[PDB]
RNA sequence: UUGUUGAUUUUGUGGGUGGUGGUGCAUGUGAUGCCCGUUCUGGCGCGCGCUACACUGAC
């Protein structure tokens, strides 16, 4: 499971994704564009989600 | 002895002629561990006709020998435990013999094949088997264990690990087959031996105490003639044929680079050739499993529904408070 | 019934009807 | 590695997916190398385990049973490994005779005339007194 | 390639007190579960124990599980405060003798 | 050695069917 | 080439409740059930039991069978699909009750037992499990139609409708949508029970039906058409 | 027509409900039930839990009122625990009630044949082999058999032939009622399946493999 | 061994038996078909108000 919080605000989920079963090691906002999340996990597939 | 002690004549002749049966039984064994070379035939004709008797008292004492074959499988360690071969001796072999005649050798678990067969394969591969004596010790006990699981047909490691190295002793090492461990490399057949006469392949017991060529060469048939059976009926069924076969598969093809006319092998390869061909090795599927259905549960209720003291108390107060406030008025 | 019985124990039938499961419990923790 | 789903017969499935199985099923080649010595490139991964399933049919009882835990699901965390480490054949023996539940000993129907071979029904052909 | 935390992995589940405990759960209130425990006896304990109130039952290292131990059996010698370890069938057989003589009555 | 190990490990280590009917009573 | 799901233990499917409207599911409402509470303690009214009794009522006993309806509960909760969580049924009394039926529920085979759970379930409005841990039966409010899923087929068992194949029929219907069957315990009278909340009548064999024949054959059709085996 | 034991050549598919639970006991004689007669069963020795007829009437019912039988395609047998094996004219209509099919059972049993002025339900003499067609496919229910689609089943077996559907009635008991007479065992679910459940669904793949419809 | 009595029993090992068992059938009979006890001791209805079923919450 990929979790967004509010920097600042521990207490409330903004976003909560799950990519997959498997563990998830990497989860990086793309620099460029706020919008896309990409995420990888030990499926071997770096699926790239959106907020 | 049995006649005069029949369970009909007096009290008590059960427990005798039961303890008899544990008695017979090592009779049987201690004849063996005795000379019988000058007397084989007298000796076959009491060998046989005491094993006779015993098979009759083991129907109504089952359990008298049982607990006598225990004992002698449990002392045969403790000599083990400090004498290893030295204890082993041709009326062990013998008892591992009478205890399939006399148990059902084909269950799971019985009181006393699985000490036996647990017991057999500490030998077959703690044993060193570095000397032709013990090579022949070595091969009778692959033969009672094959006959053990002559209908189980289950798998006994141990069985692989002692035909791999003694078909490398015999051949000592070649260089390429590092990954089995030899214990005497004095043993290696030598190339002038014509391995086209008629020898016998039956190991007499006998001959173990005594213990050239000839008797190596026998040994080494009567060996791999189980190792032919152990692949036609044991290792062809199970899944890892072909990774068990491998290893033997190189050592039989070295019996026959060095040996032309040695015929055996090519035998025993050929038919193994026609197993690997017909049998499919495919990747194995184990975790597909039944689904599960959704959870159960039964309701509770009452038979007849219907629409302590101390609240029942409570109650009837009430109603007589009501009676009286209105006598009252 | 005798070569009944032998097909059932070399399937795991013990003789006391329980089974080979049974005989694996605690074996191994001691 | 225990299983490739890839290689599972369904029933509902459609009789050219049915033949596509076997060509599947024929072409297939163990791929695990054993003269490799780099654990990264013995391409073990795409390889099944066929020597376990071999162990299910071990002349143990209990030993068996270790090795059905494979066609049953891992419901369990991790196996305790201290508990498997030192064992002995005198171990095994020793347990065997210390064991819980006792059992009858029975016998066999079927008759051998001799015990040994000669040099009608002989137990153990091949061998001689 | 070889790493190995001192630590150990977290743990989702352990066994204390003859009870399993889900690593998931709270320490505090994953000691409750245990018979006899409540939550401010599982607070108690933990503040003896010099546990942290912030973390899992499953990141407790051994030691932290051996003291939580000790504390739990031997109470006393922690110096933890004591504190904080017919006759109504009569009066209806005599009710109902009272109303039986109210119907005399009317 | 084993010892060590055997103390750590300590806190490690932790239906119906067909015409069945329910039960009488 | 894809990963294998990371655990494998099978795990029991999800049990459908009444809350969850977008799954797909086998709904099945059995309509015009004859179920009836009386002092006499009370008994479920029965058609062979008591006669004297509704006749003092005034209501016929010809529909006053209480028997079709629990046959058809046995075949529909006993189902594969019932087992695969694919399945949720309603009950409509003809006195205007609507009850919910988990499908984990295990109503009792015998009959006699069977009406001393209704008798309960009519009066405490619920029925408790033995462990405690969830809602089997339960009466909810009417209408039926918002307990039904958001996207849903609704027909009903009508003999004089046209004939069609149930497999053919579920095979056509979308992936998002689901299945209602109203099915009538009742044992004789006109098929306009659920009329007003059906859009088409569908046939499913020539030859008449039972309810418990035809709720079988029909949700047969669905385990084919969905491979639920 | 209404098919008959006597006719073997007409295609037909034939269940047997073996170990049934059907028993009469007198104090009057009646049919024995689990629940009704639990203290009685008990002077007997046997177990209460397999003294449940009402499975037999549930079989039977689905069974009779499935549109096969409509079709006169369908012939019912039921081996009774006991050992009785008994015939179920197609025609038959037993009643939707069980006590009232309870009194069909203590008729049947006693009197041995039940006519309506065709015999009903009749008594008839073991084994069943000599009552079944000459050509004939024998199956059980056994939930470990593997599991094959009735559909497809049917469809690769031959036309001339008959099939027999082994449907054992008991609760619980070892799938072994039939091992004698029968040739192979097929599971037909993977989920554990009713009496009544599992021949409905026999009764649904033949009639969708001959078309009955 | 009995309850004084005299071999009628007792003991140990093997061991056959369903039988003062029912129900029908054929002019009672049938190697008939089918299956498979004794005496006592007890035996509410109609109405109100308040609290909960949590994250708009608990601490």
């Amino acid at each position: 499971l990929v979790s967004v919080y509010d920097s600042y605000n521990p207490r409330t989920i903004l976003l909560s994704i799950n990519a997959s079963t498997h563990p998830t090691h990497v989860t990086k906002f793309h620099t460029q564009d706020n919008k896309i999340l990409a995420t990888a996990s030990d499926d071997r597939v770096t699926r790239l989600w959106d907020i | 002895i049995i006649k005069a002690y029949q369970p009909k004549l007096a009290e008590g002749n059960k427990e005798k002629l039961g303890k008899f049966t544990a008695v017979l039984l090592r009779h049987i064994i201690f004849l063996s561990n005795q000379n019988y070379l000058k007397n084989v035939q007298s000796f076959k004709r009491t060998q046989n006709a005491l094993i006779s008797i015993l098979k009759s008292l083991s129907e109504k004492y089952n359990r008298e020998l049982s607990e006598e074959c225990r004992d002698y499988i449990n002392e045969m360690q403790a000599r083990y435990k400090k004498n290893h071969f030295d204890a082993l001796s041709n009326g062990d072999l013998v008892f591992f013999s009478i205890i399939g005649i006399l148990f059902s050798t084909s269950d799971q678990y019985h009181l006393v094949i699985t000490p036996a067969l647990i017991l057999m394969s500490q030998f077959l591969e703690q044993i060193k088997f570095n000397s032709l004596k013990r090579i022949a010790f070595g091969a009778v006990l692959v033969r009672i264990v094959s006959q053990y699981q002559r209908i189980s047909k289950r798998y006994i490691p141990e069985v692989v690990y002692f035909f791999q190295k003694i078909l490398l002793t015999f051949i000592v090492k070649p260089l390429d087959f590092e990954n089995i461990r030899l214990d005497s490399y004095e043993l290696g057949l030598p190339l002038d031996v014509d391995f086209t006469k008629k020898r016998s392949t039956i190991i007499p017991l006998h001959t173990l105490s005594t213990m050239p060529v000839d008797q190596c060469v026998s040994v080494l048939l009567n060996v791999m003639e189980s190792l032919d059976a152990t692949i036609s009926t044991v290792w062809k069924s199970l899944p890892a044929f072909n990774e068990i076969i491998l290893p033997i598969q190189q050592l039989l093809s070295a019996y026959t680079s060095k040996y032309s006319d040695f015929e055996k092998p090519r035998n025993i390869l050929n038919k193994v050739e026609k197993l690997t061909k017909f049998t499919e090795h495919i990747p194995l599927a184990l975790q597909n499993h039944k689904p599960v259905s959704i959870p159960t549960h039964a309701p509770k209720y009452e038979e007849n529904f219907n629409p302590k003291m101390k609240a029942q108390l409570k109650k009837e107060r009430k109603f007589t408070m009501k009676e009286i406030r209105k006598d009252a008025k | 019934e005798l070569e009944q019985q032998r097909l059932d124990r070399m399937n795991g039938m013990i003789e006391l009807e329980r089974g080979v499961e049974d005989l694996d419990d605690g074996f191994w923790e001691n | 590695m225990l299983h490739n789903p890839a290689f599972i017969s369904n029933p509902f499935q459609t009789p050219d997916q049915v033949a596509n199985l076997k060509t599947l099923k024929e072409n297939y080649v163990d791929p695990f190398d054993v003269h490799e010595s780099d654990p990264e490139l013995t391409h073990a991964l795409d390889s099944s385990l066929w020597e376990l399933a071999s162990l299910m049919e071990h002349y143990h009882p209990n030993v068996a049973t270790l090795a059905k835990i494979f066609a049953q699901p891992f419901k369990k965390l991790s196996y305790n490994m201290e508990d498997f480490l030192d064992w002995n054949y005198d171990s095994l023996l020793n347990a065997e005779s210390s064991r819980k539940l006792k059992t009858l000993p029975t016998l066999e129907f079927e008759a051998f005339t001799n015990v040994f071979d000669n040099e009608g029904n002989v137990y153990l052909p091949g061998v001689a007194w | 390639s070889l790493v190995v935390q001192e630590q150990g992995s977290f743990q989702h589940i352990l066994r204390l007190l003859n009870t399993n405990v889900d690593g998931n759960i709270k320490i505090v209130y994953a000691l409750t579960t245990i018979k006899g425990v409540g939550r401010r006896y599982s607070n108690l304990v933990c503040k003896k124990a010099d546990v942290d109130l912030h973390k899992r039952a499953g990141e407790l290292t051994q030691e932290e599980l051996e003291r939580i131990v000790q504390i739990m059996q031997n109470p006393t010698h922690y110096k933890i405060p004591a504190w904080f370890l017919t006759l109504a069938n009569n009066v209806e057989s005599k009710l109902r003798d009272d109303l039986e003589r109210l119907k005399k009555i009317r | 050695d084993k010892k060590a190990r055997r103390r750590t490990l300590r806190f490690y280590t932790s239906r119906f069917k067909g015409d069945d009917d329910i039960p009488y009573k | 080439q894809k990963a294998l799901p990371a655990s494998l233990v099978p795990q029991a499917p999800p049990v459908l409740t009444s809350k969850d409207k977008i799954t797909k599911r086998m709904i099945v409402v059995l309509a015009m059930a004859s179920l009836e509470t009386h002092k006499i303690k009370y008994v479920l009214l029965n058609c062979d039991d008591h006669q004297g009794l509704l006749k003092k009522m005034g209501r016929d006993i010809s529909e006053a069978r209480p028997d079709i309806t629990h046959q058809c509960l046995l075949t529909l909760l006993d189902s594969p699909i019932n087992k695969a969580g694919k399945l949720q049924v309603y009950i409509q009394t003809s006195r205007g009750i609507l009850i919910e039926v988990n499908p984990t529920v295990r109503i009792p085979r015998t009959f006699k037992r069977f009406s001393g759970l209704m008798v309960q379930l009519l009066h405490k409005l619920s029925i408790r499990s033995v462990n405690s841990e969830e809602k089997l039966l339960k009466v909810i409010k009417n209408p039926i139609t918002d307990h039904l899923p958001t996207k849903c087929r609704k027909v009903t068992l009508s003999f004089d409708a046209p004939v069609i194949r149930v497999q053919d029929y579920i095979e056509k219907l979308d992936d998002d949508e689901s299945i209602c069957v109203f099915v009538g315990a009742m044992a004789r009278g006109k098929d306009n029970f659920a009329d007003e909340y059906v859009d088409e009548k569908v046939g499913l064999s020539n030859y008449p039906l039972s309810a418990s024949v035809a709720c079988s054959k029909f949700c047969h059709g669905a385990e084919d058409a969905w491979n639920i085996l």
